[PDB]
């Protein structure tokens, strides 16, 4: 039982951590860049209006 | 002087319109991107808000390193491997969500 | 038409269905558009009709009815 | 490669370095060269590696 559980725990830990890192990174960069573009657009809009 | 300044104003108007259009398209795409992860991926796994304070370069670099490892990790499952390999295309991001 | 272009824009800027977006469908509650979502929605609406809205006049708009009213 | 932008080059380099880290666990020498070269501002380092 110990062997089975150890093997499966290690495998799931590894795969989950790697996949999460990989995919959340691209997601979060998309999000941050969209936010930054919005911020830049707001700055431009305010300066243009002024 | 004022006319000279209005010249720069018009240039800036053009720039702002461009930025506006770009952000519009970005939001339109992100809508479907979100509605993919909207299926219970967002909460704690795919969204990681602590990462909000870094730039595209670092995120992409670490993503590439993670993929370099994961591809060897996913050597087994052919269809999961295919999802990974295809989503490897940065131009079509939500693939990686589906993967 | 304008009254359907508005729904198209609102939907694909919030992801909400065409049915959910009635004239009275308030964005923040009915469509769940938050601060940045509302800003992006007004941005896309300005793009759709290549027109600009005053800051206070733009923020005043918070409902599909008010949005169309200002647009038309 | 002149016909691609810097972002693509950076992505490719990092993607290669990932598999390199996985593989190099065998040899100390290549591992040391890697652990020194991976920093950006030391291209010569990578070359030695
Ligand atoms: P959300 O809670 O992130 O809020 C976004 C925002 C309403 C603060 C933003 O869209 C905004 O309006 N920023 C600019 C405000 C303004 O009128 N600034 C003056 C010109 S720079």
């Amino acid at each position: 039982a110990i062997r089975v559980t150890q093997s499966d725990r290690d495998l799931f830990k590894h795969l989950i951590t790697e996949a999460t890192s990989y995919v959340s990174a691209d997601y979060m960069r998309h999000a941050n860049e969209r936010r930054t573009h919005l911020d830049e657009a707001l700055a431009l809009r305010g300066e243009l209006f002024g | 002087e004022m006319e000279n300044v209005q010249k720069k104003l018009r240039k800036l108007e053009r720039d702002y319109y461009q930025i506006r259009e770009q952000v519009v398209s970005a939001k339109a795409g992100w809508c479907a991107v979100m509605r993919m992860v909207k299926d219970n991926g967002v909460e704690r796994r795919l969204h990681r808000r602590e990462l909000a304070y870094m730039e595209g370069g670092a995120l992409r670099s670490m993503s590439d390193k993670a993929l370099g490892a994961l591809r060897l990790a996913v050597a087994d499952n052919e269809h999961l491997r295919d999802a990974l390999r295809l989503s490897e295309d940065p131009k079509r991001p939500e693939r990686k969500v589906q993967f | 038409t304008i009254e359907e272009r508005v729904k198209k824009i609102i939907g694909e800027q919030l992801g909400v269905k065409q049915e959910e977006v009635t004239n009275n469908a308030s964005f923040v509650e009915d469509l769940g558009a938050d601060s940045l979502d509302t800003v992006e929605l007004v941005m896309a609406l300005e793009e759709e009709f290549d027109t600009e809205i005053p800051d206070e006049e733009a923020e005043k708009i918070t409902t599909v009815q008010a949005a169309i009213d200002y647009i038309n």
